[PDB]
């Protein structure tokens, strides 16, 4: 089921990467039983650090950045969403 | 795929 988890930027910013695909849209493909275009996944935690704090798990699927729909998205349009905010972060996760 | 980091 899909959550929101709310991030503040410590000095080690974020502590967390995301990997994913370069283009847009493309096949869809099952995350725990139901349907989605591709998401971006969260590739590494820092542990101790603020995604980590907030509950953010290697594997989580990103469906939402600051509260825009990513589903299908680039990575850049992810990267650039995830920087948009100075020092706080939005994300609604799919945990696998 | 590509990786970044935050």
């Amino acid at each position: 089921s899909p959550r929101v988890v709310r991030i503040v930027k410590s000095e080690s910013g974020y502590g967390f990467n995301v990997r994913g695909q370069v283009s847009e849209g493309g096949q869809l493909r099952s995350i725990n039983g139901e349907l989605y275009a591709p998401l971006q996944h969260v590739s590494a935690v820092l542990p101790g650090g603020a995604a980590d704090r907030a509950g953010v798990r290697k594997g989580d699927r990103i469906l939402e950045v600051n509260g825009v729909n990513v589903e299908g998205a680039t990575h850049k349009q992810v990267v650039d969403l995830i920087r948009a905010g100075e020092k706080e972060l939005i994300l609604t996760v799919l945990s696998v | 795929s590509l990786e970044s980091c935050f």
